[PDB]
């Protein structure tokens, strides 16, 4: 689950990439309580 | 679970000299560049963008250019190593490598910029 979170979060930010997203709290918050 | 993981957190370069920065990730077997992406970055200055093996020059941030590189050699064995030639007062500050491969992650490292006398 959580590792899904942080796949995701490289998908948009990729998505992004095409189309301004923090990646980096994207993946913080997948490991945060 | 997918982890990135890093040598060192704190490196203290030499202003002039040359640093490379590593950061490493699993890899069984051969690497896989269509399954790869490596980004590096430095407070928001884009320094490495490496998508499924492409890399655009025209999207590193001015401050690194000709100056900055993925070691692709450190690549095949699971170290995503960023060489930063000249190394610059300016270069001080926290870099963060994610790699995606298979899974994701992330891992910020110092660099301390030093003028020996
Ligand atoms: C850094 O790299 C350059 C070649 O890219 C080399 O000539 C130079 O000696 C290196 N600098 C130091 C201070 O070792
Ligand atoms: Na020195």
């Amino acid at each position: 689950s959580e590792e899904d979170c942080k796949v995701h979060c490289v998908k948009e930010w990729m998505a992004g990439k095409a189309c301004k997203f923090d990646v980096f709290k994207c993946l913080d918050h997948c490991a945060a309580p | 679970a997918f982890t990135v993981t890093v040598p060192k957190d704190l490196y203290v370069v030499e202003y002039g000299s040359n640093m490379t920065i590593e950061c490493k990730f699993p890899v069984e077997k051969q690497l896989d560049l269509a399954a790869l992406i490596v980004y590096w970055e430095m407070e928001d200055k884009n320094i490495i963008q490496f998508v499924h093996g492409e890399e655009d020059l025209k999207v590193q941030h001015s401050s690194y250019r000709q100056r900055a590189r993925l070691l692709k050699d450190q690549l095949s064995l699971g170290n995503a190593a960023l060489q930063i030639t000249d190394v610059k007062l300016q270069d001080a500050g926290v870099y963060r490598c994610m790699i995606s491969y298979g899974g994701a992650d992330y891992k910020r490292i110092t660099v301390k910029v030093n003028a020996p006398y």
